[PDB]
Parts: C-alpha cells; structure tokens; sequence
C-alpha cells in the first residue's frame, strides 16, 4: 500500500518569486517533521512504513508524503462458511505517539481536491487482483473510544 | 521469636506470628552464581523446609540465627 | 481428503468450517454404510443351523 | 518471482564535471552513492519489503558528468500464475520500476540506448549474457521485453505517471510432472477402464476400480500442494483429475 | 543447535580506572558497550552469520579497570548428527568461542576462576532451568583448546569450547512411530492361521501391512536427517519389516 | 512533562519460554510467564515497580485458540551473598490460558472414534463373507493415514504422553487385538473335522451355555 | 596504549577511505585474494543454489597507512576497523539469493609497511548448474566467481593467494564429498579499450554425493 499523508508545517514556507519560481520541493523525509502514522493492528512488529520516499513540500507549508509499505495486518478469520467465506480484515492507522491534543486526523482529498475520500483508493494502472479474493467494499472511517478521549484512528 | 527475613526490602529483623519459631536460611547459587554469590532466603518457619541437592539450609530455634552471611546474629 | 485439507484450514476453535462439517458428514455416512453393509452380509449368510 | 538483476543507471550531473587537463588526465572517477545524488528507482511490484538494490556500489563518473551506476539486486516480485494449462503453463511475470522520490517533471525515466552501425537504438529488452546465463531447471525464457510506460490518466506531477517495466514471458519445462504425475495417473486410469475385462466370478472388479480411485485421490493430494488456491481457472491437471475420478466412479 | 545463553566476558581496561575519593566513593559504573573496546568474542561454529551477541548490554566498569559484560545471546550453532541409533541417539554439540579479531599475542582467552577453581562447565540454574522437551542434558564441559596447525598468531589458535552432550527423549517416536509400526508388522505372522483358499485373505493382510509400512516410511522420511554417513535405526527397522513382509 | 515525568510506552514482540504441559492436550491449561528486570543495575540504582497488580488487557484481541482465564503480575526482590542491602528486582507477569478444544476434537478425535467403533464391528461380519481382513486392515490403513494427519496437526512434544497420543495408541492396539481375534475366529470357523475333533468343554460352553445366556440374539 | 592511540589518530587524520591507495591514479593496487572454505551448508538441486561459509582473505598495501615503530613504541601491527580504511569491492558475480559483497565489517590487520590483511566471513549463496542425470550418484562442479565490481584491472588488480582454495578448516558435510578444488584468475578484454582488462577469480569445487539416504529411502 501507499499511505497518502498530508499536513501543514508553518516553517516550510517561502516566496517563490525570491527563489526563481520554486513552488514545490522534494525533501528527504528524515529532514522534516512527520507524524508517526503507523499500522497499529499489525501481526508482526512492523508499525512504520518500509520505503521512505521523500516528501513533497509546497511553498505554503503543505507537506505531502506518499510512502509505501508491505504491511502485515491482523484480522480475525470467521471459520463458519470457509471456503465460502467473506472476510472484513481492517487496517488501523493512527499516530503512535501524537494524540488528539496534538494532531487531528482527517480523510484524504480526491485528486481534484474538493471532497474527502472515504474509501481505499485503487489505481487500475497499478493493481494486481489476487485471484482468490474479490474486493466487494473498501470504506474508511474515523473511529474513537469513549473511554479514551485521546484516541482517534483512521481505519480502512 | 526474632528472625531475619528477606520478605522485606531492606532486610529486617521482625518477629514471627504465632506458630512459627524456627529461623531458617536457604542458599543456592543461580545464573549469577559468580558476580553476586549464592541466593539468600531468610524468614520464619514452623518446620525447617526441605533440602535439595543444590541448596544449603540452616534452621534454628533461637532469635536471629539466620543473618545474611555478611552479618552476625 | 481430510489429510489433503489438513494444511489448508484455519486452526481456530471458535467454530467448524462448513467444509469440515461436510467432510465429517460424509465420513460418518460412509461409516454407517459400512455398518449397514455388515448387517446386510450378516443377514445374507444366516441359516437355520445358526439362526431362528 | 525471485530474480538476480543488475540495474544500470545513467545520468548527467553537471556538478561532477572537471577539466581533466587542469588536473592530471583523470578520465574517470569512482564515488560512493552516499556522497552523490542518486535516483532511488525502486521495484514497486515487490512482495517482500525490498524496494531497493542490494549492494549500493560505487558510481562511475566521467569529466562530462556522465554518471553510471550498476548496482546488483535480488528482487522478489509479485507475478500471478495462470494455472489453466498447468503443468504446460507459460507465465508473464513483470518487474515494474518507478521513481517515487521525484515527479515526471523533475526526472524522466528512459531506457538505455546503444549503438551498432552509427545509429542509436534503445535497449527494449532484458539483457542476458548468452554464455554466463545458467538456465533455470524449471523455466525457459521465451520473451524478455522492456517498456517505458506512461499513464496519461495521471498527471506528470506525481510519481504514477512514469514506469519502466521489464517483462519475463517464461515457459515451464514439463518433465517432473509428466514423469511423476501425469503418466502414472493415466496408466492407472487405463487400468480402471480395463477392469471391464475381469469376470465377476473373480471378486476383484470393485477392488480394482476403487483402488484405482484411491491412487487418483493420492495424485489429487500431490497436485493440491503444487498450485496456489486461486479460482480464475481450473488447472489442466485438476481438470483431468476430476474427469478421470468421475469416469472411474462411473 | 539453538541456544539462549548469557555469556559473561571479563577483562581489564587500564584506561577506565579511577580513584573513588575523587568521585564520592563511586566504585562501579555502567557504560554502554557501543562506547568501549570489547574483545570480538564470537561463535565460530555458527550456521547463520550471527557471530555476535543479541543484546549489547552495558559493561560494568570497576575502579580498578575490571569489566563485567553479561550479554545475552541467541546462537544457532552447528553440530552434526549421529543418526546411527536415531531416535535413541545422544548428540555431542559444541559451542566454539574465539576472537575473530585478536590473536593470542594480544588476548589470552581463558575460563573463569570462581573460588580459585576453574569453571570448566556450562552453568545451569537447577531451579530456573526448563528442560527442553525432546533433549536432556547429561554433560556440559568446557575446555580451552588450541589448533596446533596454526601459530600463536592467526586468530584461530585458541578457542574456548563449551560442549552439550544431550540424550534424546524418544517418546513421541515410540508412541507415534515405533509402537504402531511394530504392532502393524507383527500382523504378518497371522497370515499363517488363515485358510489357503478364496476368502482366507492371506495376501490381503500381508500386502496391506506392506502398504502401512510404506506409509510409515513416508512419515519417518519427514523426521530423519538427510545425511548419508550412517543408516538410522528406525529406517533400518522399517527396511527390515518391509523385507519380512 | 515539565516536571521531568517521562512516559514511554513502546511496543515489543515477546517470545517467551513457557513450560508447556501436554498431558491433557487438547484440554490443556497453561501458565505462560514473562519475567522482566533491569539487566545491569540493582534495586539501589534502578528500582522498578508494577503499574498495577495485573496487566492491562483492555485492548486484548481474542485469540480463537486460547481463553485468558487469569492474569497477574508480581514484583520480586532477591538477595545474594554479595551484599545484604542491594536487592535485585524483577516483575514476573503470568497469563493463565485455557485452550479451546474444538479444532482438535473435530479433526483428530472424532475420526479415531469412528475407527474404534468400526473395529468393534468386524465381529458382526460373518466369516462366510471373505471380507473380515479387508474391513479390519482397511480400518488400520485409515488409522495410519490419520496418524499422518495427527503428526501434521498435533505437536511433536516428548515432554509427556498427551491424551491424543494415549487415545491413538489405545485405538491402534484395539484394532490389532480385533485383527488377532478375527484371525482366531476365522481359524476356528475353517477348522476341518478331519484333523480337528471338537472338544467337549467348547461344546458345553459355546453351543450349550452362552447361547442361552443371551436373550438379545437371534 | 597511548602510542597506539596517537598512531591511529595520526594515520586517519587526513585519510580518505574513498580514494584508492596509490601514489598516482594510473597505478593499480594489487589485492591478493584467497578463499577459505569452512563448511558446505546446503545444495538446492532445484533452485540450483550452493550455500557455503567462507572467509575471503584479502591482502593489499595502503601507502598512506605507514609508520616507523621507533616513533610509536615499537608497534608493528594494529587491528583497525574496516569501515575506517579503503576496501576493495569484491563481489560474487554468480550470487543467487544472498549477499553480493562482504557485509561483516570485521577488523583488519595493518603492518607498518602498509600491508593489510582482511579476512572477513561470508555466507556465499552461489548459482551452480546442477546435473540431475545420475542422481543420487551425481558429481557437481560449483563455482564462486569473484571480481572487483566498480574497478578495472588498471585500477585494482586481484591475484589468487594460492592455486587452489584452503580447506584446512573444512567441516565434513555428511552428504557431499569434495574431490578436487582449484581457483583460476581470468581476464577479459572488451572493444572499449585494449589496455584495460577486467579480472575475476573463479574458485570451483567438485563435490561427489554420498548416495545412502536416497538408496535406503527411495531405491
Ligand atoms: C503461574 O506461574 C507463576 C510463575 O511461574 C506463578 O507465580 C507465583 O504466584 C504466587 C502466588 O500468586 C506468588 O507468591 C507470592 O509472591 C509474592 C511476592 O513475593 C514478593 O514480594 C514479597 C513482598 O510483598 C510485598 O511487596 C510486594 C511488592 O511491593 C507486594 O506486591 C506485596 O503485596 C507486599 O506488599 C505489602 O508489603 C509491603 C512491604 O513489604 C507494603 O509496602 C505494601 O503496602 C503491602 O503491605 C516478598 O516478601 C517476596 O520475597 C520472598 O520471595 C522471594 C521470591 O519470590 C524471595 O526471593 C525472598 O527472599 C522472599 O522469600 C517476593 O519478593 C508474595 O508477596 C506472596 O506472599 C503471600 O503469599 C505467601 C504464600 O503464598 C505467604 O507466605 C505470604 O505471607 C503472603 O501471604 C500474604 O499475602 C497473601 C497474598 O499475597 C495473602 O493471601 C495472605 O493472607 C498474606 O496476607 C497478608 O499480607 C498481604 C501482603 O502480601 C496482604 O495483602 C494481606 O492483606 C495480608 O495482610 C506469595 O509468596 C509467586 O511469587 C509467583 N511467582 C512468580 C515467579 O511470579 C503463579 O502462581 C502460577 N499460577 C498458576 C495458577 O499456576
Ligand atoms: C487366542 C487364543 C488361541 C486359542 C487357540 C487357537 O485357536 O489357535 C489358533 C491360532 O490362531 C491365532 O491367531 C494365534 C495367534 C498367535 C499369533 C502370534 C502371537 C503370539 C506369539 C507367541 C505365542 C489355531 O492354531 P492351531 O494350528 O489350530 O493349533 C492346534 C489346536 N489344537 C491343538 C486344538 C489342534
Ligand atoms: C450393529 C450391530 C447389531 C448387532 O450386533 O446386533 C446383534 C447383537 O447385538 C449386540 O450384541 C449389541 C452389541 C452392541 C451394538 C452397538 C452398541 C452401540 C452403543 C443382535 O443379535 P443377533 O442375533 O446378532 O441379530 C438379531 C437380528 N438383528 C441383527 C436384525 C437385530
Ligand atoms: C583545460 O585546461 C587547460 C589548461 O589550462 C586549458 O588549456 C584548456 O583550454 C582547458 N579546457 C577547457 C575545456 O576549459
Ligand atoms: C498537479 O497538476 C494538476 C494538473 O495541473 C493540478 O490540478 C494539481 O494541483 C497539481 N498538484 C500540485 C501539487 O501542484
Ligand atoms: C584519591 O584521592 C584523594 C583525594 O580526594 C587522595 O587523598 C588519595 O591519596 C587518592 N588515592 C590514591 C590511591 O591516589
């Protein structure tokens, strides 16, 4: 999967007229602040992403990071109608250390950004169907915990 | 009775409740047999606990018979 | 077939998959076929010298 | 697909220029890629979490700025199987390489060019040494194309407008299965057919036929642990097994 | 052989000595091992490439320069198997420790001296040690060995070896392979009390016991090592009972 | 925090050694532990205290193979001969888990029950039917293939004999005794009078007593 | 020691591990290569892979790493780390699924003449043409092709330490017998330049299988 993260860093601003019209920079991810958005419901111990592609910084402070990961997530299997079964198999995402008091998680915007995308995005140019599993639905919503006001996840 | 017991931190000389007046001292060296030495268990007992091949027990009937080997009764 | 299927069924104990229920159904059905064939052969090889 | 490949990059860095006569006549230079700019061109269709090459070897630089980089890699790509004609199947396994650190307006992924007769021609194929290539014992390479793919549905700003893809169309060598799966089962099913020549005065018709079916069940067992549990097609061998098991039941 | 060991390295670094009076009585300091010189004590008889320890623990440094490093390790050693009497076998598996950097003119590997006596054995907590389940430890010696084909140099001259002579618990095999095959192959002598006529089913019983022996051979082949120096005992017995059938 | 109060809650995959007791398998209860302590310091330098008497399972995913019955965490201090004022601490968390015995019941036990029940049946199969050996020895073959299944499913432990193993060996000895007595019965049935005259005790017991001792039979 | 500390500080002060150890860019640095086979771990006759545990002995001179022992307390040898000095990029060309180069950054031995002796371990997983024609009575010939990856014989020349590998510390396998073993140095010229050879040392091992497992279990 590619995660599609976007945030605003007020420190990464500049006037492009002062820098030969540079309106966007590609900067190694290790050089900017990035939220610790990780897969919590992993079955291995690999929370963080694998490929640290370099972020996209705009002169407004808008930082877009589309990193890649081979994620191994845990999902409960319902063994009642196997092999004629349908599985849920979510992927939970949140910042490991930053909480609601610090970051506000939202949904990603569509290509022509006007409205949020509340589903997993699939690019037909790059998508290998499994052959054993048909994807019927692929939503995405934010989930909270009434006992924990500091919790907020974006589950897929 | 006044026994020495490792059931406290630090070790204390506390009197045993009614029923136990035998001050025991078990010893055996575990994975840290070298850097530290033999383990030291102390306290109260109504009867002297059993002994295994690797242990080193000593039970008494008097007060404070079971001090840490680096102390005296 | 049970052996075949051994390495392909989740090892969870919250339920039995319909596939293993079907295999156990067929297995018990074959067992009862064996029992009743034994009964049929017993009846067929019966005679007055042994049975009234 | 598991492959040992050598990526051969080539690009110009105007900052790595020098007049060789100003220095001594240094015609070439070796530099570790942890000192120079490197295009992190990654295998996007990888199964393991291994997007990069395995040995970040040195880059060779010329005074004009022409940098070459031949890093070796061991990739584990995801290529799905077409089990339809198994074990007579041919597969079309792809290695898809992208540049996810820059957009198409910042770098342009192209294929390497070469020369024969004073003409430049692109290398639209995987390179394979014809002497130093040890053919795999199960797969034969028929075709080995290479393509630069543009996705015009996407915008050049973005890392999904670019792709250099290397395709392996490989044919299976069907000998282990022909010698251990197909021939024995065929002959054993022929035995089942021949069971009709056995007189009923010999209590051996049903024994013969049902033992043949047991052998076929054993072969089905061996087959079931050779293919993925996919459902886009019934493998030819499983097709034949169902056909022959049904015929023997009949 | 896979082991979880706590190996205790001890040495002296004259550079890390101090006078306690100048430091309020401090006689003991913990310094991470990533900051200090260590002897590159490694497992040479490893199958993987993990020569080093797993957790680089801190090094207790004493005022006299004494260093106590107790790093835990997880080692996948190599010990060849002796199949001859498998599964009633005992294996002699060794852990060979030497420095892959320094030689004998530089470091002198030796064993610990507790109470002036050398610790020529692997230490095992008799209370907090869980026996494996298939392997029982009988002997556990340790000796300093020298390869005399080499010199006081060459970095492989000296080596501390710890041995683990382990006797197998052949119970899974007994009540899953041995006893079943024995009871099943004992049936071929019952064909001698069956009638030699249609319905007696002599060959039925015999050849079916052969079939069962074949299945047991397939089951054993999933359990025996792939070495070709000796024939194990259970495979030998399978061949014997198949010849008998 | 501004007071220096630090909170660090990192993740870990703990692969801990647990004394597994396969004696009641698959109806087995375990008490797997996780012992934690400071490696290089003692209680006089670095003290560790447990946050709570028992672990936090408020976000515990149900396993599907194990039920967590009890779970608790104890702090221990240990004294040595070194020194009578330096305790060496540890916190040992233990989790008591009961296995859910459905997978192994359905996949390992019921088939063995069928094989046993069918071995107790070759005795209703007459000998004029030349099929007693067929039936008995084919049950034995089915049980051998199922022995393959079992070895593939259940553990290869040698710590002790589990229940699955006791039952499998009981069933196998049952089938073997069935086959042996079946051979005896076939030998008596095909006992020619030319070479064997029937004793008198056998006629008194089997022809004259037991038949009447039965009522359910035909 | 104060002497060795001062020495290692003065040897690496202006030293760049990125430049070859040569007085002039035209000259080459000869690296004496030697393979020490320790155990043959595996032979995958399907994937055509041979897995070995080896030590890759390498000797070469670094003119920048010299000193007079008289000025350093009589020291004539030290044990510098390998990431601190220039090393040759010897790669296993016929690598299958393992590591191409050396990844164990073991310390190296350095004399006062600049002579270095680096002997790091490696798990070679090589690609071997396997001949299943007389299995299990087969005789394989499996090679390890080694060469400098980024340098040519004009810049870095390799030379085998001996005509054939070192099997003095070879653990017997139990399923393979080594009949013969030799190592050859080759050079290859290309149309680019005639004065530039590309070098490779290829060690091969002729291993005969012990056919007993497959006789008693399969025949
Ligand atoms: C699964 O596997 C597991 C591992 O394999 C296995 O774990 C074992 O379980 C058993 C039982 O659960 C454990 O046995 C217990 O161990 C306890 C810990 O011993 C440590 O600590 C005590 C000190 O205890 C004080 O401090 C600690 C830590 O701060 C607190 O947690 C305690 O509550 C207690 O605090 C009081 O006192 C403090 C001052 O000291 C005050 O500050 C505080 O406010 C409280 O007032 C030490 O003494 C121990 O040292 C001894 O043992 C170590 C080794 O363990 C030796 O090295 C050392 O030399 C000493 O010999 C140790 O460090 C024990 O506390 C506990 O003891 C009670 O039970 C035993 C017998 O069971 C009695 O002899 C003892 O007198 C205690 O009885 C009192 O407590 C029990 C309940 O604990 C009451 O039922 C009883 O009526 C009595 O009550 C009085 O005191 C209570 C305070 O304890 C008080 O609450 C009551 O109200 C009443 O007034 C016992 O020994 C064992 O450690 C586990 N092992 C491991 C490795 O985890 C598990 O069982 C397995 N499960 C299954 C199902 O198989
Ligand atoms: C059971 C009790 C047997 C009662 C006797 C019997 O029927 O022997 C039957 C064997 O039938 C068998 O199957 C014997 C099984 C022995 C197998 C070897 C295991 C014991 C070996 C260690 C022992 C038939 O045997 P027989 O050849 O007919 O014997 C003549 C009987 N007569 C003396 C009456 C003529
Ligand atoms: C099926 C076997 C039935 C059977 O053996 O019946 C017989 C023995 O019956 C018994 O002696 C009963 C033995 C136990 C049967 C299984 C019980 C499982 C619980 C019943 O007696 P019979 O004289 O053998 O047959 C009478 C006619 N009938 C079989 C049609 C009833
Ligand atoms: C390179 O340097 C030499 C020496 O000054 C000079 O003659 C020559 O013109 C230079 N070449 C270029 C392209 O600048
Ligand atoms: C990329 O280009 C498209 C098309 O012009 C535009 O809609 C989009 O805003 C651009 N993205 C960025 C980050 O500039
Ligand atoms: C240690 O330091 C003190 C000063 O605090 C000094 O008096 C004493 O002599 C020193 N001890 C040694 C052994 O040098």
């Amino acid at each position: 999967v590619f995660l599609n993260l976007a945030w605003t860093d007020y420190r990464l601003q500049w006037d492009p007229a002062a820098y030969e019209g540079i309106k966007d920079l590609r900067i190694p991810s290790s050089d900017v602040w990035q939220p610790d958005i990780v897969l919590m419901n992993n079955n291995d111990g690999s929370f963080e992403i694998t490929l640290h592609v370099n972020v996209l910084v705009q002169h407004t402070g808008a930082v877009s990071w589309q990193p890649s990961a081979i994620y191994r997530s845990s999902c409960t299997i319902k063994v009642m109608y196997f092999p004629f079964d349908w599985q849920n198999c979510t992927m939970v995402f949140k910042s490991y250390t930053y909480d609601t008091s610090e970051v506000t998680l939202q949904h990603a915007l569509d290509a022509k950004g006007e409205r949020e995308v509340k589903e997993i995005v699939i690019n037909k140019d790059a998508f290998t169907e499994n052959g054993q599993w048909s994807i019927e639905h692929k939503p995405s919503r934010k989930n909270w915990r009434s006992d924990d006001p500091s919790y907020e996840d974006v589950t897929f | 009775i006044v026994c020495h017991t490792t059931a406290t931190s630090p070790i204390s000389a506390v009197t045993c409740p009614p029923g136990e007046n035998l001050c025991y001292r078990k010893m055996w060296c575990d994975a840290f047999c070298s850097s530290r030495g033999k383990v030291v268990e102390l306290g109260c007992a109504a009867t002297c606990p059993s002994k295994k091949p690797y242990e080193e027990v000593t039970c008494c009937s008097t007060d404070k018979c079971n001090p840490h080997p680096k102390q005296r009764p | 077939f049970l052996l075949l299927l051994a390495d392909k069924v989740p090892e969870t104990s919250l339920s039995v998959p319909i596939i293993i229920r079907y295999l156990m159904f067929i297995m018990i059905l074959v067992a009862f076929s064996v029992i009743l064939s034994v009964v049929v052969l017993n009846l067929h090889h019966r005679s007055p010298n042994t049975h009234t | 697909l598991t492959s040992n490949v050598w990526m051969d990059h080539a690009w110009y860095d105007h900052r790595l220029t020098w007049n060789a006569s100003e220095y001594s006549d240094i015609s070439i230079l070796r530099l570790p890629p942890e000192l120079v700019w490197i295009p992190d061109i990654v295998l996007q269709n990888n199964n393991d979490g291994q997007y990069h090459v395995a040995y970040f070897c040195n880059v060779l630089v010329r005074p004009n700025g022409y940098v070459t980089w031949l890093p070796p890699a061991i990739f584990r790509s995801s290529c799905p199987i077409n089990v339809l004609y198994f074990p007579f199947d041919w597969q079309n396994c792809s290695l898809k390489f992208t540049a996810l650190n820059y957009d198409a307006n910042e770098i342009t992924m192209d294929l390497m060019t070469d020369t024969i007769d004073g003409k430049d021609y692109p290398i639209e194929w995987i390179i394979i040494d014809p002497e130093a290539f040890t053919e795999n014992g199960e797969w034969e390479i028929i075709h080995k194309p290479a393509k630069k793919n543009i996705y015009p549905d996407k915008f050049p700003n973005g890392t999904n407008y670019q792709d250099v893809t290397f395709y392996l169309i490989i044919r299976r060598k069907p000998l282990f299965y022909v010698i251990n799966f197909i021939t024995p089962c065929v002959l054993i099913s022929f035995l089942a057919s021949l069971a009709f020549y056995l007189p009923a005065e010999s209590g051996e018709k049903m024994s013969t036929a049902i033992s043949v079916l047991l052998a076929q069940a054993v072969f089905l067992l061996l087959t079931s642990q050779r293919l993925p549990e996919t459902a886009l097609a019934v493998p030819l061998i499983g097709k034949y097994l169902m056909f022959i098991m049904s015929l023997v039941t009949g | 052989l896979t082991t979880n060991v706590w190996i205790e390295i001890q040495w002296n670094d004259y550079r890390l000595s101090w006078n306690t009076s100048e430091y309020e009585g401090i006689d003991l300091v913990r310094i991470p091992s990533e900051l200090l010189w260590l002897p590159d004590v490694v497992l040479e008889n490893n199958v993987d490439g993990q020569f080093e320890v797993a957790y680089y623990a801190n090094v207790l440094v004493y005022n006299d320069g004494s260093m106590y490093w107790l790093p835990p390790a997880i080692y996948r050693s190599t010990c060849p198997i002796a199949v001859t009497y498998f599964p009633f076998d005992w294996q002699n598996c060794s852990l060979v420790f030497r420095s892959q950097t320094y030689n004998a003119h530089e470091v002198n590997l030796q064993l610990s001296a507790e109470e002036g006596e050398a610790v020529e054995w692997i230490h095992i907590d008799p209370e907090d040690f869980t026996e494996n389940g298939e392997w029982t430890i009988r002997h556990r010696p340790a000796k300093k060995n020298y390869n005399w084909q080499l010199t006081k140099d060459d970095t492989d001259f000296q080596e501390i070896i710890f041995f683990l002579i382990i006797q197998r618990k052949p119970l899974f095999y007994i009540i899953n392979i041995i006893a079943p095959c024995v009871l099943i192959s004992s049936l071929v002598v019952l064909v001698y009390f069956l009638p030699a006529q249609a319905g007696g089913q002599k060959c039925t019983l015999s050849i079916s016991v052969l079939l069962a022996q074949t299945i047991f051979l397939f089951l054993i082949a999933q359990k025996v090592p792939e070495t070709s120096l000796n024939v194990p005992l259970i495979g030998k017995y399978l061949i014997f009972v198949m010849f008998v059938s | 925090d501004y007071t220096g109060k630090i909170m660090w809650t990192p993740p870990a995959i703990f692969k801990s050694y647990c004394e597994i007791i396969v004696t009641h398998f698959p109806f087995d209860q375990q008490n797997c532990t996780m012992k934690l302590g400071i490696w290089t310091y003692d209680g006089t330098k670095v003290s560790i205290s447990p946050e709570s008497d028992r672990p936090d399972l408020s976000t515990f995913m149900e396993s599907g193979e194990w039920v967590m019955k009890d779970y608790r965490g104890w702090k221990h201090w240990v004294y040595y001969t070194c020194c009578p004022d330096t305790p060496y601490l540890d916190i040992t968390y233990h989790f008591i888990m009961q296995r859910i015995p459905l997978y192994f019941v359905v996949n390992v036990i019921i088939p063995c029950l069928l094989f046993s029940f069918l071995t107790g049946l070759v005795f209703y199969l007459p000998t004029d039917s030349g099929e007693k050996m067929t039936l008995s020895i084919s049950v034995l073959l089915s049980l051998t293939v199922f022995l393959l299944v079992i070895v593939e499913l259940i553990p290869s432990t040698s710590s002790a004999v589990p229940l699955i193993g006791k039952y499998m060996l009981f069933t196998m000895i049952f089938v073997i005794s069935s086959i042996i007595i079946t051979v005896v019965v076939i030998n008596t049935h095909h006992r020619s009078p030319s070479t064997h005259t029937m004793p008198q005790w056998v006629r008194k017991i089997f022809i004259d007593t037991i038949p009447n001792v039965m009522f359910f039979s035909t | 020691s104060e002497h060795e500390t001062r020495l290692v500080a003065n040897l690496l002060e202006n030293y760049n591990k990125v430049i070859r150890p040569v007085e002039h860019h035209t000259h080459f640095v000869d690296i004496t290569v030697g393979l020490q086979l320790i155990q043959l771990i595996s032979v995958d006759e399907v994937n055509q892979i041979v897995e070995t545990n080896v030590r890759l002995r390498q000797q070469w001179i670094d003119v920048r790493l010299r000193w007079n022992p008289a000025d350093y307390g009589g020291i004539k040898k030290i044990r510098l780390p390998s990431d601190d000095v220039w090393l040759p990029d010897l790669v296993l060309y016929n690598n299958a699924d393992g590591d191409f180069a050396i990844v164990h950054m073991t310390k190296l031995l350095l004399d006062y003449t600049g002579k270095i002796m680096w002997t790091p371990p490696a798990i070679f997983k090589s690609y071997c043409e396997i001949i299943v024609t007389h299995f299990p009575f087969d005789q394989q010939n499996c090679t390890m092709k080694l060469g400098i990856w980024t340098y040519d014989g004009t810049k870095v020349s390799i030379s085998p330490e001996s005509d054939r590998p070192d099997l003095s510390t070879f653990m017997e396998s139990g399923e393979w017998v080594m009949k013969d073993y030799r190592g050859w140095k080759h050079w290859v010229y290309y149309t680019c330049c005639p004065d530039t050879p590309y070098l490779d040392i290829t060690y091969h091992f002729i291993m005969q299988r012990i056919p007993l497992y497959f006789v008693v279990n399969v025949i």
